[PDB]
């Protein structure tokens, strides 16, 4: 893995994404 | 200011957004439509083609193409269209201005992975890109780097085991069955009871029955008995014309097909079996981690009480005293996207991207290595 | 050059699936080089799409179309549909009446009228427009009166005086009494000739009502009209139908006019 173990730890320890609304258009008309 | 892009494209839905949001900016059907007849909408000039969500909304005067089959890209000239629309109309960005992380089916023929790259760098002139395997990202979304994932979207269902962040190719399981199928049967069986599901709007009503009324039975027999004796785990759903109708055992017969492909006549093992089959096909040492790390993702993994059945299924096939743990995060509708956004936003990953120069001086193959 | 306007009760997938009912619609549509079809209840354009399939299954360009998004103030919605023969006429420009803003269309029109700049080399009028209306029965007086503002707009945008205005206006019986004609600038004004008379029966039912209308302004377009060619099209008799059959095609007759 190209710079992997480190990156592997960043994922397990976690990250906090922020709020965007979404126009999910998978409602069936 | 100069933000990365995240684009998870599926059999039925595209999930597109920015790297760092929680939070796809756009979810729209993955269809390209072309006018069957010559003419215009009012105020508007001639249209060559309709992409994504106007494609479905004007279906009837179009011929549609679904460019992604069973998870894999099979029509390249329609898929460019789908990406262009994604870039310029949906996000409203310039591609050359954004690094872009794309997602990919499990067991993606190497050849495809290369097309995606050439098109992004060439048609779209992107500065940086990366391809990640869908299951692998939804696994990150949960906060692990080892585990078993069950992808179940619109056209395909996958069992993908992961160790160290490595997908383990040789042991993947692939059931050629998903939502679209599930919907179909639920149509067939409702039309059996004496119902009309002919119109496009009607054949789309059935789809919301699935998403609102359907659960999985933990025990199927009891559940069949419960519906035949107590006769009151029936719910109701208001069709468009005032007409409401009652729904009974049909509610949980539908999802059950996943465990019994035999309902649509498929000589494939159900999903509990294919998940077991997957595990006892891995390295013996790491299997412990795998039982205690089942992560659920995909549209068709949203049925109230599916995890529970999985929880109480594998117990039967697992060694008698094994630690079966099943994780189905509420946001798992877009678990795959969520993980891509995570990956592409983290200042440590910044190196793993593919450069412009790097594609030019190496080739379309740079992606087998760095991804 | 025959022009027609035709309200087709709940025209949709159910109607087009039925083959008897579809042959007749096609038989009626094929009569015209420009037909406005109203009461299009087709959420995904499948009925529309099915019809054009029938009209263009031999020669690909027998007809081309203009269609609207679904309109209505509230949740009940329908579209206007224009079919024309490209080899006799062409479309220069189309638009939708917006009352002068984004969300003003519904400030006077439940179904925002569609406007079409047709180009006709066969007739005395070279370029003229058609305005389509299917009014709200409970508000026919105002809506029809409002077509006058729409005519002023068509002059302002396209600098055109020659305008056909038509559709199911609900312009009779319960919905527009004699005393109310004076409240409608479209009727009291000298600019407009009303081609379908008041004594006309434009309904397939046992009511005698002049609901569906055809109105013309501008010398060139007025002069082009073949006298006595404006009239309702009684398909029941024309096709020798039973009432029940005629009824299940629609509850209105097309209104037609011929131009030279
Ligand atoms: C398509 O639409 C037409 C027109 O509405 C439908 O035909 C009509 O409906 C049924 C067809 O079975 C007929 O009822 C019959 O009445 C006669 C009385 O003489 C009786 O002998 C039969 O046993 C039956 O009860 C009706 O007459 C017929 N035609 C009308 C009203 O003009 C047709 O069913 C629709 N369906 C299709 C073909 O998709
Ligand atoms: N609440 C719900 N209950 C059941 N099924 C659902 C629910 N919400 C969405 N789905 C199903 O999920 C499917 C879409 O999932 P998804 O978008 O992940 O598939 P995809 O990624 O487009 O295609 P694939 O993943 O198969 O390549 C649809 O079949 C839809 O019915
Ligand atoms: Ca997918
Ligand atoms: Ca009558
Ligand atoms: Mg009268």
């Amino acid at each position: 893995t190209p710079q992997g173990e480190d990156m592997l730890n960043a994922i397990r320890r976690g990250v906090k994404l922020k709020k965007t609304t979404t126009n999910d258009r998978s409602a069936p008309r | 200011e100069t933000t990365a892009l995240v684009c998870d494209n599926g059999s039925g839905l595209v999930k597109a957004g920015f790297a760092g949001d929680d939070a796809p900016r756009a979810v729209f059907p993955s269809i390209v439509g072309r006018p069957r007849h010559q003419g215009v909408m009012v105020g508007m000039g001639q249209k060559d083609s309709y992409v994504g969500d106007e494609a479905q909304s004007k279906r009837g005067i179009l011929t549609l193409k679904y460019p992604i089959e069973h998870g894999i890209i099979t029509n390249w000239d329609d898929m460019e269209k789908i990406w262009h629309h994604t870039f310029y109309n949906e996000l409203r960005v310039a591609p050359e201005e954004h690094p872009t992380l794309l997602t990919e089916a499990p067991l993606n023929p190497k050849a495809n992975r290369e097309k995606m790259t050439q098109i992004m760098f060439e048609t779209f002139n992107v500065p940086a890109m990366y391809v990640a395997i869908q299951a692998v990202l939804s696994l990150y979304a949960s906060g692990r780097t080892t585990g078993i994932v069950l992808d179940s979207g619109d056209g395909v269902t996958h069992n993908v085991p992961i160790y160290e962040g490595y997908a383990l190719p040789h042991a993947i399981m692939r059931l050629d069955l998903a939502g679209r199928d599930l919907t179909d049967y639920l149509m067939k069986i409702l039309t059996e009871r004496g119902y009309s599901f002919v119109t496009t709007a009607e054949r789309e009503i059935v789809r919301d029955i699935k998403e609102k009324l359907c659960y999985v039975a933990l025990d199927f027999e009891n559940e069949m008995a419960t519906a035949a004796s107590s006769s009151s785990l029936e719910k109701s759903y208001e069709l468009p014309d005032g007409q409401v109708i009652t729904i009974g055992n049909e509610r949980f017969r539908c999802p059950e097909t996943l465990f019994q492909p035999s309902f649509i006549g498929m000589e494939s093992a159900g999903i509990h079996e294919t998940t077991y089959n997957s595990i006892m096909k891995c390295d013996i040492d790491i299997r412990k981690d795998l039982y205690a790390n089942n992560v659920m993702s995909g549209g068709t993994t949203m049925y109230p009480g599916i995890a529970d059945r999985m929880q109480k299924e594998i117990t039967a096939l697992a060694p008698s005293t094994m630690k079966i743990k099943i994780i189905a995060p509420p946001e798992r509708k877009y678990s795959v996207w969520i993980g891509g956004s995570i990956l592409a936003s983290l200042s440590t990953f910044q190196q793993m991207w593919i450069t412009k120069q790097e594609y030019d001086e190496a080739g379309p193959s740079i992606v087998h290595r760095k991804c | 050059l025959k022009i027609a306007a035709f309200n087709i009760r709940t025209f949709g997938e159910t109607k087009m699936s039925n083959a008897t009912l579809a042959s007749y619609i096609v038989r009626i549509v094929r009569r015209y080089d420009i037909v406005l079809i109203q009461e299009v209840r087709d959420s995904h354009l499948v009925a529309v799409g099915k019809l054009l399939d029938y009209l263009n299954q031999d020669d690909p360009n027998t007809y081309h179309y203009v269609v609207s998004e679904p309109l209505g103030r509230n949740s009940y919605k329908e579209r206007y549909l224009f079919l024309f023969r490209p080899n006799k006429v062409s479309v220069l420009d189309t638009y939708q009446y917006d009352d002068g803003c984004e969300s003003c269309g519904n400030d006077s029109f439940s179904r925002e009228p569609a406007v079409v700049k047709f180009s006709s080399h066969s007739t005395k009028v070279k370029e003229f427009a058609i305005v389509a209306l299917h009014s709200a029965p409970s508000d026919a007086v105002a809506e029809i009166n409002s077509l006058y503002d729409v005519y002023l707009d068509v002059q302002q945008k396209w600098h055109l005086n020659d305008v056909m205005l038509m559709g199911d206006f609900n312009a009779d019986c319960s919905y527009v009494t004699s005393s109310q004609w004076s409240s409608i600038r479209l009727r009291t004004s000298s600019t407009f000739q009303w081609l379908i008379p008041d004594s006309a029966d434009t309904t397939a039912t046992s009511t005698n009502c002049a609901y569906d209308r055809i109105v013309v302004a501008g010398s060139l377009l007025q002069s082009s009209v073949v006298p006595g060619s404006a009239a309702p099209f009684d398909f029941q008799a024309a096709y020798g139908l039973s009432n029940e059959m005629a009824l299940a095609i629609s509850d209105h007759y097309p209104v037609e006019v011929t131009l030279t």
